[PDB]
Formats: C-alpha cells, sequence, structure tokens
C-alpha cells in the first residue's frame, strides 16, 4: 500500500520519493488513522516544495482531520508563512473551524504569529469568530496583553 | 550560612551567568585575572558569598558550568572574564539537545550528569558553611530546562537541607518563534514547583517589551535583553554580597517571601531602566525610586501587578539617600495603594537599604514581589502549551527519547492548579 | 549575698546584654580589664555587687553571665569589643548556622545540637556559686534563636534547678524595626511554652522605646544602638536592688512576692523617668512630684497601652538619686487623690518605695542628659493585656490561611503546637478580664 508510504514521505520532506509514490498511483487523499492526509503533513513539517506539489495532483486543501483541523489549521499553528500564502492562493477556507471552535486566525495570534495574522486579516479572516469559550482573537489579545497583536487587529 | 554554588546550564544559563559574574565582580573590585582591587572595605567582607579565595590572594568565582554544546564553552572563554572560571568547573558534551527537553531529561543530559554532579560535590565539600545553590537557565531551550531541571533534583537529595534557587527565563515568541518551547517551558515549570526553594521568574516577554516600547531600540538583542537581566540580578543579590541584618541568607529570605510552599515564583522589578547608552542619567530622587519600583513598566515579568493582590514583598533600595524618607515613601505607597496587598499578612513589605549603587547610577531600586498576578504569566504559556498539545503537533520528538505521553497532562494538569492556587488567595479575605 | 547568673540569647539578648554589662561596670567602678580599686577585699568578697561579679585571686571581677548564638557574627563583636577581657571566654558560645527566624529550629533541629555545650557551662558558673538565687534570661520574642532556643533553655533549667527563680526581659516586636513576617509566629510559640517556666517577665517593646527616642531625644531614624543604651538604662534600675544595698525588690524571690500576685499574670509593666536628650545639658532639674507624675503619662511606658484602661494589681516605686523621703509620701499623696488610679479590691491599695540616693550613670556616647534624680515605676496592670491582643490579632490573621505554617512543620515541629500555644493565649486573656472588671 503506497498511501502509508506517501503519507511518511509528506512528513520526512522527500521530494522525489513523493514524485515516484504518485506517479505508481499513490493515494494523495490517504489518511493516517486520525484523518490527517499528506497535505496534514506537509503543512505541519513545512516542508513547502511538497505542498505545492500535492496541491498539483488532487490534493484536497480544505481535508478536515478527525479533530476537524485543516492543513491552514496546522500551518497557522506552526507559522509555516510561506505555506499559509499558497493554501489561501489554492482556496483554503480562511475561516474554518475545528472541534475546539478555532480558526486559523485563533492560532496564528494564541502563538505570536503575527506576520501570519496579518496574511489572514488580509483575506477575509473573521475577527468576530468566537472559539468553544466565547473568545475571538481579539479577546485573545486583551487577555494576554499583547498590545502588538492587538494594534494589528485594530488595522 | 555563607557560601553559594553558583551553577549556569544551557546557552542562555552560561550567557546570563556570565553577565552576572562581569557585573558583580565590578562591583566588588576585582579585576579579570581575580585580583582585588578595590578602594572600600565593604566589598570584602561578603566576598566568600561567591568566590574562594585562591593561592596568592587571588579570588575565584564558586561556579560550575555545563552545557551539551561545546560551542558555549569557548564562547565564555572569549569573554572579559572568560579566565577566570575554574577549568576544572567546565563539564560540556558533544551535541546539543536540539531544543528538546526530553533529551537534557533523560537521554543525552542524563549521561552528562554525574560528570557535573562530581563538581558540585568537590565545590561543595570546599565549604565552610553552605548556603545552597543559584542555577541560571532557560526554560524554552532542551539543555538549560530539561538537564536543569534533572540536576535541581539531583542536588536536591544530596542536599536536601539546603536551599535551591533559579533565574529562570520564560519564553515568548516575540524572543524566539520556536514553537516547542511552550512544551519546554511547562515541563520545566512542574519540575520547578516541586524542587525548588525560590524562583526569580524573568520574562522574555517583559524584557523584549522594555527595549522595544520603552528604551526604543526597534530591533533588541540578547545583550539588550541581557543588559535588563544582569542589573535585576546584581539587584536581588544584593542583601546577600555585602553586610546586613534582613534578607541577608537564602533561608531568611525564604521565609520572609514563601508563605506556601508552591508560590515560590518571584516578580523582579528595576529602577531606573538604562539602556547601554544611559547618556548622563540624572539621580532620580526617593518618591520617583518608589512609584517606578511598583510600576508595571518596570517589572521583568509579563504581568500586571494591579491585576492581583502582593503577598510579601522585598525592596532594596542601594545608595546614599535618607533612610527616615525611604521609610516615609514605602509607608506611603503601602498606604495609597492598599487594596493590592493581601490584609492577611501584616507588615508583609520588608526594606533594605545599601550603601554601594551598582555601576553608574547614584540611586537605584530593586522590587522583590511574590505577587498573585504572575498567573498572567503562567496563563500565557499554558495557553500556548494547549494550543500545540491538543494537536499533538511534535509529540513524536518526545516520546522518542522514551518519554510518557502522560507526563505531558499530568505537566499541564500541575500548572493550572498553580493558577488556581494563585486565584484562590487573590480573592481570600481576612472577615 | 545569694548569686544571680545572667542568660544572653540570640542576637537581641547579646547585644542588650553588651550594653547592660558595660552599664554595670560605670556604675560600680569596674575597669574593661576587670580591676576594680575600690574593692578592698581582693580574691573574694561578700558585697552586693558580687551577685552579678565573680572574684579572681589576681584581683579580676567576672561578669556571672553567659552568651549563646546560634550563629557567631554578633558575639565575635563582644570577642573583640571595648570589653573583650570582662568575660569568661568559655562563656561566649556560638554555632554556625542560625535559627533563620523560626522558633522550630531554634527549639528542635539546630537548636538541640547546642543545648548541652550550654547547660554544662551555665553548671560551671552555678558551681562556683554559694547561694545561687537564679537567672535572668534576655531574648527577643521574634527570632528564631531568641524564641525557640529560650524556651528549650527555659525548660532544661526548670528540669536541672528545679528551686531557682528565672526571670526574663523579653523584646516584643515592632514594625519599625522587624526582621521577619513570621514574628508574632515566634511571639506566640515562645510564650505558651515558657509561660509554666518563668517566675517573672519584663517586655520591651520596641515600637515603645523607638517612639521615646524619636520623641524625646530628637533622634530622627533610631537604630539598635539608640535603643539598646536607653533599654539599658531601664534594666540597669530594674536589676539596682539586686546588686547595692536596698529594702525593695533585694533577691529575685521578692519580686515574685511584690509583683506577681499569680503565677500565670506575671507581666510587669515598667515607665521610667526622666528621658531627657543629652543636647539639653542645662535643662532644669525636675522634682520628685514632677518625675512621679510622669510614670502615669503612657507615653513614658516601656509597653505601648493604657492603663487607664485597666486595674493595677501591685505597684513599686524604685528611686535613685537626689530624693528626699517626705517628698515621694507627699507626690504618692497627691496622686492617690487626684489621679484615677484604680486598684483590684482584692489588694491593698498602696505604693511600695525603695530609695538608691546615687544618681543614674550615663554612659559615654549616649544620647541621655545626666539628671539628680529619676524613677522607675513597676507595676502589674491588667491593661497589659492589649500588647497581648494585638499580637494574637496579627497571629490569627495569618494563621486562618495557614500562612508560613509549612516552614514550622518542615523543621520538626507538629501543626497542634500552633493551636495549642494560641488556645493558652486566649486562655491568658481571660485571665486579665477575669481579674479586672
Ligand atoms: N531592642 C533591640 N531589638 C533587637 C536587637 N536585635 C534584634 N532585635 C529584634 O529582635 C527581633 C529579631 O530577633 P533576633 O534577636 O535578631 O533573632 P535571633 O535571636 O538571633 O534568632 P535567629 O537569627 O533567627 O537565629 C526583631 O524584632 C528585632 O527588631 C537589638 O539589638 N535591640
Ligand atoms: N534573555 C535571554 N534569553 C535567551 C538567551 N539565550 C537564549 N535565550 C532564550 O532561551 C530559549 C532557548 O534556550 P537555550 O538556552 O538557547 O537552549 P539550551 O542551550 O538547550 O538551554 C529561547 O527562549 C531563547 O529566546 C540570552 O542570552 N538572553
Ligand atoms: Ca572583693
Ligand atoms: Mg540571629
Amino acid at each position: 500500500d503506497l498511501g502509508k508510504k506517501l503519507l511518511e514521505a509528506a512528513r520526512a520532506g522527500q521530494d522525489d520519493e513523493v514524485r515516484i509514490l504518485m506517479a505508481n498511483g499513490a493515494d494523495v487523499n490517504a489518511t493516517d488513522a486520525s484523518g490527517l492526509t499528506p497535505l496534514h503533513l506537509a503543512a505541519t513539517y513545512g516542508h513547502l516544495e511538497i505542498v505545492e506539489v500535492l496541491l498539483k495532483h488532487g490534493a484536497d486543501v480544505n481535508a478536515i482531520d478527525i479533530m476537524g483541523s485543516t492543513p491552514l489549521h496546522l500551518a497557522a499553528l506552526i507559522g509555516h508563512l510561506e505555506i499559509v500564502e499558497v493554501l489561501l492562493k489554492h482556496g483554503a477556507d480562511v475561516n474554518a473551524v475545528d472541534t475546539w471552535g478555532d480558526t486559523p486566525l485563533h492560532l496564528a495570534a494564541i502563538m505570536g504569529h503575527l506576520e501570519i495574522v496579518e496574511v489572514l486579516l488580509k483575506h477575509g479572516a473573521d475577527v468576530n469568530a468566537q472559539d468553544k469559550f466565547g473568545k475571538t482573537a481579539f479577546d485573545i489579545s486583551i487577555d494576554n496583553g499583547n498590545e502588538d497583536l492587538a494594534e494589528i487587529l485594530q488595522k | 550560612m555563607r557560601e553559594i554554588v553558583h551553577i549556569q546550564a544551557g546557552q542562555c544559563g552560561n550567557q546570563i551567568g556570565a553577565k552576572f559574574w562581569e557585573v558583580i565582580s565590578d562591583e566588588h573590585g576585582i579585576d579579570p585575572t581575580g585580583s582585588y582591587h578595590g578602594d572600600s572595605d565593604l566589598q570584602l567582607e561578603r566576598i566568600n558569598v561567591y568566590y574562594n579565595e585562591a593561592t596568592g590572594n587571588k579570588y575565584v568565582p564558586r561556579a560550575i558550568l555545563v552545557d551539551l554544546e561545546p560551542g558555549t564553552m569557548d564562547s565564555v572563554r572569549s569573554g572579559p572574564f572568560g579566565q577566570i572560571f575554574r577549568p576544572d568547573n567546565f563539564v560540556f558534551g558533544q551535541s546539543g539537545a536540539g531544543n528538546n527537553w526530553a533529551k537534557g531529561h533523560y537521554t543525552e543530559g542524563a549521561e552528562l550528569v554525574d560528570s557535573v554532579l562530581d563538581v558540585v560535590r568537590k565545590e561543595s565539600e570546599s565549604c565552610d558553611c553552605l548556603q545552597g545553590f543559584q542555577l541560571t537557565h532557560s526554560l524554552g531551550g532542551g539543555t538549560g530546562s530539561g538537564m536543569g531541571t534533572l540536576l535541581i533534583s539531583k542536588i536536591r537529595e544530596e542536599y536536601p537541607d539546603r536551599i535551591m534557587n533559579t533565574f529562570s527565563v520564560m519564553p515568548s515568541p516575540k524572543v524566539s518563534d520556536t514553537v516547542v518551547e511552550p512544551y519546554n517551558a511547562t515541563l520545566s515549570v512542574h519540575q520547578l514547583v516541586e524542587n525548588t526553594d525560590e524562583t526569580y521568574c524573568i520574562d522574555n516577554e517583559a524584557l523584549y517589551d522594555i527595549c522595544f516600547r520603552t528604551l526604543k531600540l526597534t530591533t533588541p538583542t540578547y545583550g539588550d535583553l541581557n543588559h535588563l537581566v544582569s542589573a535585576t540580578m546584581s539587584g536581588v543579590t544584593t542583601c546577600l554580597r555585602f553586610p546586613g541584618q534582613l534578607n541577608a541568607d537564602l533561608r531568611k529570605l525564604a521565609v520572609n517571601m514563601v508563605p506556601f510552599p508552591r508560590l515560590h515564583f518571584f516578580m523582579p522589578g528595576f529602577a531606573p531602566l538604562t539602556s547601554r547608552g544611559s547618556q548622563q542619567y540624572r539621580a532620580l530622587t526617593v518618591p520617583e525610586l518608589t512609584q517606578q519600583m511598583f510600576d508595571s513598566k518596570n517589572m521583568m515579568a509579563a504581568c500586571d501587578p494591579r491585576h492581583g493582590r502582593y503577598l510579601t514583598v522585598a525592596a532594596i533600595f542601594r545608595g546614599r539617600m535618607s533612610m527616615k524618607e525611604v521609610d516615609e515613601q514605602m509607608l506611603n505607597v503601602q498606604n495609597k495603594n492598599s487594596s493590592y496587598f493581601v490584609e492577611w499578612i501584616p507588615n508583609n513589605v520588608k526594606t533594605a537599604v545599601c550603601d554601594i549603587p551598582p555601576r553608574g547610577l547614584k540611586m537605584s531600586a530593586t522590587f522583590i514581589g511574590n505577587s498573585t498576578a504572575i498567573q498572567e504569566l503562567f496563563k500565557r504559556i499554558s495557553e500556548q502549551f494547549t494550543a500545540m498539545f491538543r494537536r499533538k503537533a511534535f509529540l513524536h520528538w518526545y516520546t522518542g527519547e522514551g518519554m510518557d505521553e502522560m507526563e505531558f497532562t499530568e505537566a499541564e494538569s500541575n500548572m493550572n492548579d498553580l493558577v488556581s492556587e494563585y486565584q484562590q488567595y487573590q480573592d481570600a479575605t481576612a472577615d | 549575698m545569694r548569686e544571680c547568673i545572667s542568660i544572653h540569647v540570640g542576637q537581641a539578648g547579646v547585644q542588650i546584654g553588651n550594653a547592660c554589662w558595660e552599664l554595670y561596670c560605670l556604675e560600680h567602678g569596674i575597669q574593661p580589664d576587670g580591676q576594680m580599686p575600690s574593692d578592698k577585699t581582693i580574691g573574694g568578697g561578700d558585697d552586693s555587687f558580687n551577685t552579678f561579679f565573680s572574684e579572681t585571686g589576681a584581683g579580676k571581677h567576672v561578669p556571672r553571665a553567659v552568651f549563646v548564638d546560634l550563629e557567631p557574627t554578633v558575639i565575635d563583636e563582644v570577642r573583640t569589643g571595648t570589653y573583650r577581657q570582662l568575660f569568661h571566654p568559655e562563656q561566649l558560645i556560638t554555632g554556625k548556622e542560625d535559627a533563620a527566624n523560626n522558633y522550630a529550629r531554634g527549639h528542635y533541629t539546630i537548636g538541640k545540637e547546642i543545648i548541652d555545650l550550654v547547660l554544662d557551662r551555665i553548671r560551671k558558673l552555678a558551681d562556683q556559686c554559694t547561694g545561687l538565687q537564679g537567672f535572668l534570661v534576655f531574648h527577643s520574642f521574634g527570632g528564631g534563636t531568641g524564641s525557640g532556643f529560650t524556651s528549650l533553655l527555659m525548660e532544661r533549667l526548670s528540669v536541672d534547678y528545679g528551686k531557682k527563680s528565672k526571670l526574663e526581659f523579653s523584646i516584643y516586636p515592632a514594625p519599625q524595626v522587624s526582621t521577619a513576617v513570621v514574628e508574632p509566629y515566634n511571639s506566640i510559640l515562645t510564650t505558651h511554652t515558657t509561660l509554666e517556666h518563668s517566675d517573672c517577665a519584663f517586655m520591651v517593646d520596641n515600637e515603645a522605646i523607638y517612639d521615646i527616642c524619636r520623641r524625646n531625644l530628637d533622634i530622627e531614624r533610631p537604630t539598635y544602638t539608640n535603643l539598646n543604651r536607653l533599654i539599658s538604662q531601664i534594666v540597669s534600675s530594674i536589676t539596682a536592688s539586686l546588686r547595692f544595698d536596698g529594702a525593695l525588690n533585694v533577691d529575685l524571690t521578692e519580686f515574685q512576692t511584690n509583683l506577681v500576685p499569680y503565677p500565670r499574670i506575671h507581666f510587669p509593666l515598667a515607665t521610667y523617668a526622666p528621658v531627657i536628650s543629652a543636647e539639653k545639658a542645662y535643662h532644669e532639674q525636675l522634682s520628685v512630684a514632677e518625675i512621679t507624675n510622669a510614670c502615669f503619662e503612657p507615653a513614658n511606658q516601656m509597653v505601648k497601652c493604657d492603663p487607664r484602661h485597666g486595674k493595677y494589681m501591685a505597684c513599686c516605686l524604685l528611686y535613685r538619686g537626689d530624693v528626699v523621703p517626705k517628698d515621694v509620701n507627699a507626690a504618692i499623696a497627691t496622686i492617690k487623690t487626684k489621679r484615677s488610679i484604680q486598684f483590684v479590691d482584692w489588694c491593698p491599695t498602696g505604693f511600695k518605695v525603695g530609695i538608691n540616693y546615687q544618681p543614674p550613670t550615663v554612659v559615654p556616647g549616649g544620647d541621655l542628659a545626666k539628671v539628680q534624680r529619676a524613677v522607675c515605676m513597676l507595676s502589674n496592670t491588667t491593661a497589659i493585656a492589649e500588647a497581648w491582643a494585638r499580637l494574637d490579632h496579627k497571629f490569627d490573621l495569618m494563621y486562618a490561611k495557614r500562612a508560613f505554617v509549612h516552614w514550622y512543620v518542615g523543621e520538626g515541629m507538629e501543626e497542634g503546637e500552633f493551636s495549642e500555644a494560641r488556645e493558652d493565649m486566649a486562655a491568658l486573656e481571660k485571665d486579665y478580664e477575669e481579674v479586672g472588671v
């Protein structure tokens, strides 16, 4: 089964292995036990070239795992700015909500990735989106006293 | 209570540790070769607390230098006082821990820890009346945090009756946007609540904020941050290094500052704030020093003290000034801000005056607060930890070194219980 | 002549003891090396000053005193100071590590490592006495050694010297010069465990002494040196009757007879007058009537409280200097009538009077003017219960939250001891209430 090998190659950043596996019928949209796809894993571990490659070969840019995480959630959380822009350019839902009520904006704000916050805002991120506990991204900036983030959210 | 054994672990630990030794050596009139060049008897009265007396009237820091990364060993030697440290007291491994708390605590770091204990023993048995230990480290990395907390636990069981004290620097995405650092800091805070008596929380978030917004440094360097740290560490150890009667050793400081065993994380503050190119800073008055000292902008932890209550406070004024004036201003700030102190600990603010000021200053004031507002710092880290941990991001880096995943849940649970305990005493009344 | 041994425990007891023995030497004419030219019997004798000083064959007069501390810093100053030759060097006893402002360390852990050495050194002084009457014990309430080691010592002394009297001079804490937040704890703990082992205790309120230095002596920010010089002047007035000829309070037993009607309420109040600044060397001399009236002003008391709020059970007036007995009698009569002084119904409503016709000595370097007459009033009044109430309240505020309690349980103390000590204090407050209605 080439799907499990494609998952591993996407996580490990093996560009050539990804290309060979796809040419031999490997399921680009295969999932591991928790619903993570090769695109999820490449976005998590920062392999930009593999992200672009998968998107040109039928990867669902808005796939969700068991917890409702999209690839954009994970790229925003880990802080890969280049991958965030590639995903948005290929139709990623900027306001996707996971099972904790978080949007990519929530996660970029929490982790302090201010440049990613700006990009998400420029692409229509909803500042009124509340997580499961009622918090918007702006609420998180006030409750943490992060003045730099608070300024950005009122640009 | 005399000798203190100083340990610095990891990159941040050795960096601020070296800066500490540079700054207090200058205060005590000690040159990079170890020779006393000073002009005051006060400088030597308590020199034994931090330095050993060597062969030819030479003073050697009672310091132990540790890192899994060899490169920092050479960077220490390259420094101004790099040749004053005992060559026997460098304990350095082969390869760094790669920001992996598990490598520091369980694998690489555990291999090297017995080598460190031997050096600790050799310095300890050489002491006439050992007080305890101070350790400088970061919580965000792998060596300082992972190996540091392992070293603490080992020392604590060999010297269970001595005081364990740490200067622990908290991670901030504003200084290092490395996403596993909330993991490492949370795992370390869990160790520190159980295994240290006193911890100075030095918050990189606060250090950045001060440099950027108050000192107006557009792009702060580690040298800019560490300038604030060295000034703080000099201030909070003043009472240990010069003659005095209040908080004059590590244990008397502890019983004055720690009313509940787990609530031993201190918020330090400093006035005036300077920027390595401080021009001709004019002397501040005692009332100015006193206000600035309780000001959120002067705290080395990113918390608003007005959002909580002070359980205990120690203040140290340095320089030549009217003792009567200090009594009046300290009394006054306690009257003005009476709602920010708990009423069920009477007389919980203690004041020391020290005659010798720090370099380049005629007046300075140092603040040591045990404040329930510190929960803002732990809640910040806890939120970042939970965002990463809920998606199980990079967990295999840790479990791959043998860590159980339940260690992550137990650490998170402990930090949340710590936050609840601060909130409990913040809401208590005397009734 | 019956001997008295003085014991000085911890920093406060040692520093006050140093000030007291300096003043004693000046009053008796003893030089810093122990020589006393006006003493004709060389190598011995039965004079009144021998209650506090023994004699060697070479004419040296040596204090009957032990100094004990758990760290060496303070006692080292005695060993190298002006009176370095005066004391038995084996009666200066130091450990290495102090009690860290923790009663439990003084009483249980650190204190137990030196207690047997102290008792053996005390036995050596006791063996030189022909008729030891007992002990004067100087210590703070607030420190770990002063509180915790003192009560361990008092416990052992009751076993080894069961029939001997034990008197305390105790330093009661004040926030202006306090070194530790837990001082109310240490104060309650030592009071509870010493109460049955002490026959009479004179409390010195550091706040009262502090305010007298500010008001009467024009010292802007008093230090321990200023406080201790005034305290030693007052302690000297209290022990004068033991060291000189006289008819009042002539042995330790008489202190209890005159001042302590029931064993638990054994805390007399001391008042002293006049206190005049050395800057006023040409002050007009105050009369016997003026200094006697001053003894009933709260501002001159060693403990902050209001005796107008209480009832008297005993009152002794000890004069020093140019004092004609008839003038004391007339001054008493005016006070007995004019002022509002209420005794309990079951006590004789009289004043005991002793006069020593030598004026007080002043120490060179001191803050006090010379005076021709002075008075120290010792009274047992229910108003001193106010001092306990203030302490008990600060205790209750912290103990309700169990603040700092872990420091004590960590050093071999059971948490139940806090509750036992506090309930004994509540019973003490009721003891005063039931006498004064
Ligand atoms: N009047 C007076 N009070 C003193 C003096 N020294 C200390 N104190 C008071 O005594 C209390 C502290 O107790 P200390 O005597 O210093 O402590 P210690 O007995 O040496 O015990 P540890 O140091 O804890 O082992 C505080 O309330 C001080 O204000 C002094 O020289 N004179
Ligand atoms: N304030 C300050 N923080 C530092 C310094 N060096 C590293 N850090 C911080 O420490 C964390 C990384 O830990 P580090 O000490 O470099 O890793 P270690 O060598 O494994 O202990 C990051 O949060 C850095 O921002 C320094 O010199 N000053
Ligand atoms: Ca004789
Ligand atoms: Mg002491």
